[PDB]
DNA sequence: AATACATGCACAGGATGTATATATCTGACACGTGCCTGGAGACTAGGGAGTAATCCCCTTGGCGGTTAAAACGCGGGGGACAGCGCGTACGTGCGTTTAAGCGGTGCTAGAGCTGTCTACGACCAATTGAGCGGCCTCGGCACCGGGATTCTCCAG
DNA sequence: CTGGAGAATCCCGGTGCCGAGGCCGCTCAATTGGTCGTAGACAGCTCTAGCACCGCTTAAACGCACGTACGCGCTGTCCCCCGCGTTTTAACCGCCAAGGGGATTACTCCCTAGTCTCCAGGCACGTGTCAGATATATACATCCTGTGCATGTATT
């Protein structure tokens, strides 16, 4: 073909699965999908940089769940932070209880 | 050696013989050229001892000054009265007040060297170190020599760097905690025989051996049972009070740490932050020190203010019991807010108080002590802070002393104890001291008892 | 005057009005109103609440109990106001 | 031996919908720390999943209120600006083709409004 | 006889010049420390402090309020006025990029 | 007879119309010539991917719209309706783009 | 082929549209040249910060990702263009 | 086996470069770090520190002092343009404010 | 215990610039924190450059463009001149 | 030949830069580790140069509208003027409470040991996610019609 | 003054009507999940001692309150001039199509360069110590406000 144009990996199908979860009868334009993909890349970059600086400041080298917990306590404001921490802790305890 | 009697330079002067023996000791120290520590019990004429020393000095050794005297500020007018009443020939000056009267005083009298002896409080010396470093001091006498307890305080430095000839010390309880108090005093008075604290520990039956190694070259220690023989020794009863229901629920409330109401939420408001033992001290004294223990207040002083802490319960039961006894009472509150609450309560029970808080000015202090010590006095209750009141005053009118709360140091408790036992008493020296149980206050008096025991083994000689 | 047990002056109002005046003349303003002080106390409480919340989060993560100077330098840096001097 | 058993992915093993393995790989290659804990990318993908769920809920609501069936950038802009904490999370972020929230100032309304 | 009262707007000028030519603190340290302890008590109870930490965020809050009063004075000068007002700091905090 | 509108209402018509819209208010080709004109003196003979020019038009449009919003806030606080260069100079001075 | 005077190509009704999106009713004269100066210095900043990215990457073509990164390091991040 | 020449003594620098290289490796910036990298980075840090301290020394010379206090370097950075633009959102502790009174607040009457 | 800092190098360049000029304790802490911040900002920018260009190392080119980014005009020009002079000194010797 | 307001000194006063002593405490420096940095080598893999495919940006051309440009007039907003009054600056007297210096605890930072299970790394399998293609439903567009706010006479 | 009638454009809404990007279905690959073997970051357990809290003491400078008075903020009027609204006239943006070459970009080999790893040693730090830069004090000349009034022109 045309050298099988390179695997530009992105977050399309996960955004689309979540969109089918909340509003199960609503599509999305492609530019809005690029917006959500750039958004989730930026937010992941923010939480990653925050947890990295936390683990640097405590003179450790292991980014584990506690540093992401305090990184999203720092980044997200208020009610968003509390709901996200509750959801992430539920996911981690489900994955640890069922591994 | 020297004067073998109550000497003649003192006017209206009745020196007791053991004070004259101590005077011979000081003049022998002066002949040997060694700074010493005169550290016997309080109420042994120690201010009269050094006044008699300078009365010997100016008369027969032709030393006209200067010899400064360091006191707490609650003793300035007392020392000046003793100088004006016993040895009047020394030119007597005193310095107190703000920078304006300080500048007036130095401009008048401290330039030419016209005086002979200058009593001066501590903080005045900290402010006028630049003045007093410009002199050639013969003597140096520090009344209540326990601001030099640590050798790192700025007063300890600024008294260590005096270009002077002789140093003399005057305290009641020369030991403070273990060895470093005597170490700092020895490194102050005769610094050229003392290098580190390990030398003092290596010199420290070894305890009594080091005790005599202090006692023979430079120390003097007595008690009124050795020399007076005309007075009751003490009269103490250690009474423990109950805990009120408000006291017990406040104790559990502060032990669960989750208490306050003064907002929309049930916060803590910093009151249980670190030092919970003194918070329990504040609780066991009275819950009303904390916020909102009284209701949303119209500020009246009910009997629920006095029936919500067992110290106050036994106290309200005992103040008419001492009124029918008919002698002057003496309360020593450590916490000044507890002194305020006792002020409100004795106003409610309508006795005459004179509050010695420690922030009162000196002009409203000495006259208060005089009105308490007037012939056939009237001021029944006498409220003092333990530190600034019971540090150096003389209160031989009363006989019953109410030690409200013994602090962490037992020797300042002994000082406020024997304030009433100064020259002895015509009556016996009753002690009604309070203690609450189920708290840290028993640990307080227990550590004070261990400190008093390790002080006792060396203070018997 | 007042009666005994004098506990008063709620702690935000402890930031006194000549202190805000001194901050104003430090900021270089000739004349203040009479309403600047209350909203200034509100602004300062908001700002300190944000910064202290971040520093308390930091010190909670390090499992300590004492807020250091380093925690409030990291908190202020994470807000966009890098403080030189203290710590580092 | 079962050298390859039933390959149960971690997104289905955390009860999630986001690529736990891809987040783990992007944390490893991302030069963030030396080692990356095993409980970390599950937490990170769960947090990203919840944030995306919130933004899509509000964008779908604002798009259904405009009767359309596809979320366009305008619906994302109105969703993120008509919420306080998402506005504070995105206080610097401009989005493309987003438009502005409709807001005329009250003073510029015409006089004798009645 | 006839005491020398300074005109309104002279002691203000000398106060501005004296406080701008200095660099010490302006808020008194013990009320600020108790205020910081009451703010920090809300988030978590048993909090000690560094005793340089409170000086650090005292310098922070001082720099923040000095910048706020500076551009407040700027916009109040802009409104054909000298006195600052609540709408001055409200406009300054709005277009500054804050809440 | 030629029925007119009162001065001040067609502007409100345009405000509602443009805040309802989400297009590019500046045309694209003179903007592209502008970007090439000021990139002509940084590195000569560059090429633009034209998604770059779309991104620049979106960025400068959002920046200028936020600037005019805060300038309008300024000239309303200064008891006016019209905006003038002192307002936008104050907006950039307070916001910090201008020193 | 250097271009000359394209900043005055940003016409007056385009600035009026850009303003009337922002919510301003009356717009005085001589706000226009100030808006030209503001726009010119802002995108001079972002064009320098994009050209530096491109010249580090050893290209001759300014991509959209260089513009996105140059806006990102200015604290003015732009979504949508494949961030 | 020979004499140990520090690379800062071979770069003509005054900043260390072994510490800078150890910081670049341990700081988790990239998995590999070049050998021109710590030399260049310490050169830029040395030029920036010389650039600040020359102006701060001039400012301490204006106030008739040998020592350099935070007021001196704060006035030096906020008085200069480029260092101000580098340190815009940066609050120097113990620094004070550069003197500026707006001209409509002077009396001038 | 052991805690590294840029104290003595700041003192060295201070004595090199002004041969008779002291410096405080807190001015030393300020200069140390300033150097820490600037080095951290340049190293983070070079890391992001290496991630953007798909690379995995940091040579002098990445930090030279990070200095091109972070600094304003003449400061960036003189820092680039100083860095290139120092790396030519290091390579040639 | 005394009034009216203005301009300007005089001088009374108050702050303030400055001259000079000096007390100190705190930065400069000297030393004794020791731990980190350098010397020195093996290496492998990440970068570096080459190479063809190809998408993809740049020019050119046309044309058809849509927007910009220019013009008028006027109406309403910006700006100066002025009147007032009350709200804030300033000086002073009391008072309180911060501040520096006390004692006096003990919680908790912090350094060190030490054992494991945490993740790293590698192998091998196998499948989920990116790409390509097709297709058709949501949406943009366009007519067109019916409501919906606005402006002006004009009869209240 | 003034509601309101009614033109009267503006705009919403409805009903087609194309059309072309979501949207799903193969496809096949790089990637990820399972196994397992090492190793060493961190959890956890010591001590320990540093400094943080906490109240008292004592000075003394700032905070609070009040008085007074006046100067600036606010309102209100006028005016004038200058941007808004509309009409008419250009002009150049945009749409469409096509070509052209050029940067780019994924694949290939190869080769130096940073990593890993011992082995030694000397520069950086901690601790201690001391002298001089400056913080403080006091005194005195030197400026800045202020305003009272003498008069410098106007008014009468
Ligand atoms: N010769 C004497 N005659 C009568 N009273 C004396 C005589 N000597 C001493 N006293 C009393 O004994 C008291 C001892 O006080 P003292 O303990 O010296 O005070 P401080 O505790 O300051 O040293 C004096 O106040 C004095 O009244």
């Amino acid at each position: 073909k045309k050298r099988r144009k390179t695997r530009k990996e992105s977050y399309a199908i996960y955004v689309y699965k979540v969109l089918k979860q909340v509003h199960p009868d609503t599509g999305i334009s492609s530019k809005a999908m690029s917006i959500m993909n750039s958004f989730v890349n930026d937010v992941f970059e923010r939480i990653a940089g925050e947890a990295s600086r936390l683990a640097h400041y405590n003179k450790r080298s292991t980014i584990t769940s506690r540093e992401i917990q305090t990184a999203v306590r720092l980044l997200l404001p208020g009610e968003l932070a509390k709901h996200a921490v509750s959801e992430g802790t539920k996911a981690v305890t489900k994955y640890t209880s069922a591994k | 050696t020297r004067f073998e009697d109550s000497p003649s330079y003192v006017k209206w002067g009745k020196l007791r013989d053991y004070q004259v023996r101590g005077l011979n000791w000081l003049i022998s120290l002066y002949e040997n050229g060694i700074n010493g520590i005169l550290a016997d019990e309080m109420g042994l004429g120690k201010t009269l001892q050094t006044i008699s020393l300078l009365g010997y000095m100016k008369h027969y050794r032709n030393i006209p000054g200067p010899h400064m005297v360091l006191v707490p500020k609650s003793t300035l007018h007392n020392w000046m009265s003793e100088f004006k009443r016993w040895v009047p020939t020394l030119r007597s000056v005193c310095l107190i007040g703000d920078k304006e009267q300080r500048a007036a005083f130095v401009r008048d009298v401290l330039l030419p060297g016209e005086w002979d002896v200058c009593v001066t409080s501590y903080e005045m010396l900290i402010k006028e170190k630049s003045v007093f470093k410009k002199f050639n001091w013969r003597y140096l006498v520090i009344d209540e020599a326990h601001r030099i307890k640590n050798e790192k305080s700025k007063l300890s430095e600024i008294v260590r760097e005096f270009k002077t000839t002789n140093r003399l010390l005057l305290t009641g309880t020369p030991l403070q905690n273990n060895l470093h108090e005597l170490w700092s005093l020895l490194n102050f008075l005769l610094p050229d025989v003392f290098n580190s604290a390990d030398d003092f520990d290596s010199w420290f039956q070894k305890l009594v051996e080091r005790l005599h190694m202090v006692l023979r070259p430079f120390l003097l220690r007595r008690i009124k049972a050795d020399v007076e023989k005309s007075l009751p020794p003490k009269k103490e009863v250690k009474i423990y009070v109950g805990l009120s229901k408000m006291q017990r629920e406040w104790y559990t409330r502060i032990l669960m740490k989750d208490i306050d109401i003064l907002n929309s939420a049930g916060k803590m408001d910093k009151m249980r932050l670190l030092n919970i033992l003194m918070q329990l001290r504040k609780c066991c004294n009275h819950p009303y020190l904390f916020d909102g223990a009284e209701p949303g207040p119209p500020y009246t002083t009910d009997m629920h203010l006095v029936t919500n802490s067992g110290k106050m319960v036994v106290l309200d039961k005992l103040l008419p019991k001492l009124k029918e006894q008919g002698s002057r009472v003496l309360i020593f509150s450590q916490m000044t807010r507890v002194l305020d609450i006792l002020e409100d309560y004795c106003m409610w029970r309508n006795y005459e108080y004179c509050r010695l808080d420690g922030q009162t000015p000196h002009d409203e202090r000495q006259d208060s002590i005089n009105a308490y010590n007037e012939p056939n006095s009237t001021k029944f209750v006498f409220m003092l802070s333990t530190r600034a009141g019971g540090l150096g005053i003389n209160l031989a009118t009363a006989d019953v002393v109410i030690l409200y709360d013994s602090d962490w140091n037992p020797q300042v408790d002994l000082q406020a104890m024997d304030r009433a036992h100064r020259i002895g008493q015509t009556k016996t020296v009753r002690v009604f001291r309070f203690i609450t149980d189920n708290t840290v206050e028993e640990r307080i008096v227990e550590r004070a008892e261990m400190k008093l025991r390790l002080d006792s083994i060396v203070i018997q000689q | 005057a007042k009666r005994h047990r004098k506990v008063l002056r709620d702690n935000i109002q402890g930031i006194t009005k000549p202190a805000i005046r001194r901050l104003a003349r430090r900021g270089g303003v000739k004349r203040i109103s009479g309403l600047i002080y209350e909203e200034t106390r509100g602004v300062l409480k908001v700002f300190l609440e944000n910064v202290i919340r971040d520093a308390v989060t930091y010190t909670e993560h390090a499992k300590r109990k004492t807020v250091t100077a380093m925690d409030v330098v990291y908190a202020l840096k994470r807000q966009g106001r890098t403080l030189y001097g203290f710590g580092g | 031996g079962k050298t390859r058993a039933k390959a149960k992915t971690r997104s289905s093993r955390a009860g999630l919908q986001f690529p736990v393995g891809r987040v783990h790989r992007l944390l490893r290659k991302g030069n963030y720390a030396e080692r990356v804990g095993a409980g970390a990318p599950v937490y990170l993908a769960a947090v990203l999943e919840y944030l995306t769920a919130e933004i899509l809920e509000l964008a779908g609501n604002a798009a259904r209120d405009n009767k359309k069936t596809r979320i366009i950038p305008r619906h994302l802009q109105l969703a993120v600006r008509n919420d306080e904490e998402l506005n504070k999370l995105l206080g610097r972020v401009t989005i493309a083709q987003g438009g502005v929230l409709p807001n005329i100032q009250s003073v510029l309304l015409p006089k004798k409004t009645e | 006889k006839k005491p020398h009262r300074y005109r309104p707007g002279t002691v203000a000028l000398r106060e501005i010049r004296r406080y701008q030519k200095s660099t010490e603190l302006l808020i008194r340290k013990l009320p600020f420390q108790r205020l910081v302890r009451e703010i920090a008590q809300d988030f978590k109870t048993d909090l000690r402090f560094q005793s340089s930490a409170v000086m650090a965020l005292q310098e922070a809050s001082e720099a923040y309020l000095v910048a706020l009063f500076e551009d407040t004075n700027l916009c109040a000068i802009h409104a054909k006025r000298v006195t600052i007002m609540p709408k001055d700091i409200q406009l300054a905090r709005r277009i500054r990029g804050e809440r």
